[PDB]
């Protein structure tokens, strides 16, 4: 019935302003009543505006009001931003009801969310990946190996493990930000330990926002 | 702002089961409460809204109730597609404010770590800054505690946990600590162990390396 799709730049650096959009179909923009919610990561979600089409009428959050500013599709500026504003940006619709017998109104429920674009806020530099073998075996029946994929920037890298005909087993885990500012994230795998001595395993690291392509063969210490 | 506190931060449950989950407000809120589910990546999705009336669309194994500060939300004889993050939240007063969410996994047999480490490759040695990996592979349930130790005295700080999504075939979790230190730092201890402990261990499991040994 109702189409949200937000769009915005991907990066943002500190201090920066944080701009977003929102492109609505489906219905008459101008009788209803729309805005922004966010999560950053590890956080729960936060509210941050909501307007009516018709007027530009609405509300923001206290904790943000200072540095928002939505306007009619629906736009979100954020000002002066930091690493906390780290967060994917959702569109939705806001939806509130007379509490009255009386004046008052419910503040707004949500019944329809866009996908969400995500938002990065940082002062790093693109930056490819460093990759380091993970290597241990014959002693149990099933080893493991990987690829320590580091000090990169920004998200995403993808691994896969010799030239993707390995599948099985294969476990990547989520990146995690370091306090330099860069991504890290191990990809492995188990194996028979038989296999070590006649087997070649390689992990194919690719960073695309770098241009950067790895091949790591992962050997026996 | 108004506290949503929602409970338990995650169940366990499998396809037939009947689930409750929690959500308490700070001050009263009337009947002004709704429910959301949120898959990974995807946008989230109302379910009910005025505390107890289902959105368009939604199956009727869903089912909110409560009013005040009390509510809950009951799935009766939960299905496949289910399983995911529940959020409730209060519109009552501005902000509108969620709680910090309910993670409905599944459940299955306990299977304990397959546990490995890795020491740091000689050319991050040369870099002046060296990972050291520890992984526990293949486990259930989530919770899991791994102690990294250096010449046996427990080593606290520098040290970030990630963990996978469910596996989607054998329902399991796998987990790596990564312990990153200076190398002056690496240098100067001579035995590096990890120690995990979990419920498919009935005695905590050790794997350790000697320092270029």
């Amino acid at each position: 019935q109702v189409q949200l799709q937000e769009s915005g730049p991907g990066l943002v650096k500190p201090s920066e302003t944080l701009s977003v959009t929102c492109a609505v179909s489906g219905v008459s923009f101008s009788s209803f009543w729309w805005g922004w919610i966010r999560q950053s990561p590890g956080k729960g979600l936060e509210w941050i505006g909501t307007i009516y089409g018709s007027s530009g009428r609405g509300e923001y959050n206290p904790s943000l009001k200072s540095r928002t500013t939505i306007s009619r599709q629906i736009s979100l500026e954020l000002t002066s931003v930091t690493a906390a504003d780290t967060a994917i940006y959702y569109c939705s619709r806001g939806l509130f009801q007379p509490n009255g017998f009386s004046f008052t109104l419910t503040s707004y429920w949500f019944d329809v969310w866009g996908p969400g674009v995500p938002v990065t806020v940082s002062s790093a530099s693109t930056k490819g990946p460093s990759v380091f073998p993970l290597a241990p075996s014959t002693s149990e029946s099933t080893a493991a190996l990987g690829c320590l994929v580091k000090d990169y920037f920004p998200e995403p890298v993808t691994v896969s493990w010799n030239s993707g005909s390995l599948t099985s087993g294969v476990h990547t885990f989520p990146a995690v930000l370091q306090s330099s500012g860069l991504y890290s994230l191990s990809s492995v795998v188990t194996v028979p330990s038989s296999s070590l001595g006649t087997q070649t395993y390689v992990c194919n690291v690719n960073h695309k926002p770098s241009n950067t392509k790895v091949d790591k063969r992962v050997e026996i210490k | 702002d108004i506290q949503v506190t929602q409970s338990p931060s995650s169940l366990s449950a499998s396809v037939g089961d009947t689930v409750t989950i929690s959500c308490r407000t700070s001050q009263s809120i009337s009947t002004w409460l709704a429910w959301y589910q949120v898959k990974p990546g995807k946008a989230p999705k109302l379910l009910i809204y005025t505390a107890s009336s289902l959105a368009s669309g939604v199956p009727s194994r869903f089912s909110g109730s409560g009013s005040g500060t009390d509510f809950t939300l009951t799935i009766s004889s939960l299905q496949s597609e289910d399983f995911a993050t529940y959020y409730c939240q209060q519109y009552i007063s501005l902000p509108p404010t969620f709680g910090l969410g309910t993670k409905v996994e599944i459940k299955r047999a306990v299977a304990a770590p397959s546990v490995f480490i890795f020491p740091p490759s000689e050319d991050q040695v040369k870099s002046g800054t060296v990972s050291v990996v520890c992984l526990l592979n293949n486990f259930y349930p989530r919770e899991a505690s791994v102690k990294w130790k250096v010449d046996g005295v427990l080593k606290t700080g520098n040290s970030q946990e990630s963990v996978t999504e469910q596996d989607s075939k054998d329902n399991t979790y796998s987990l790596s600590s990564t312990l990153t230190l200076s190398n002056t730092d690496y240098q100067s201890h001579n035995v590096y162990a990890c120690e995990v402990t979990h419920q498919g261990l009935s005695s905590p499991v050790t794997k350790s390396f000697n320092r270029g040994e």
